């Protein structure tokens, strides 16, 4: 049943935030870093600075390269997830 | 991406 | 928080079924198959029927083509929501 | 990425 709640569990995240201006879909170096820093304060792990967050979000910039949606997001917290988490996971 | 963490520039 | 929760909540699908024969880590047609329909009862999406499942497993095979194991269907969950999930969200 | 998924052969 994670599946089902981890799935909203990240949308909800971008489509709480990410809807400010008007276009929503979409998140900024201030919508994201926010975001993580306000949800993400004890569990960061993919966010450790504040400049590094930038680059980080950067890092997966494939809209506009301008902000990160709900689709740079998801595809954050999977590969950074996937990647590490895979083995790392233990350390 | 095992050890790359699969993110890209910012740890490579 | 969710992002914590869901984080972990894929990896206890994975750590929870994948690791029977010994190497673990990995996940093949049953293991995958089987725990879809055995979690993902009501809210498949991604899974449809049993034969098009095989093949699902089969388009992100990354391993070895073989299996799947947890980056394979990190990427899945992530690959399969992140592009509809998207704008589809909605419908 | 949008329409096609991005899943891969499957979807396509």
């Amino acid at each position: 049943s994670e599946l089902e709640k981890a799935m909203v569990a990240l949308i909800d995240v971008f489509h709480q935030y990410s809807g400010r201006e008007g276009d929503k879909h979409k998140l900024k170096k201030s919508e994201l870093k926010e975001l993580i820093n306000n949800e993400l304060s004890h569990f960061l792990e993919e966010i450790k600075e504040q400049e590094v967050v930038d680059k980080v979000m950067e890092t997966l910039d494939n809209d506009g390269d301008g902000e990160c949606d709900f689709q740079e997001f998801m595809a954050f917290v999977a590969m950074v997830t996937t990647a590490c988490h895979e083995f790392f996971e233990h350390e | 991406t095992r050890t790359k963490i699969d993110w890209n520039k910012i740890l490579s």
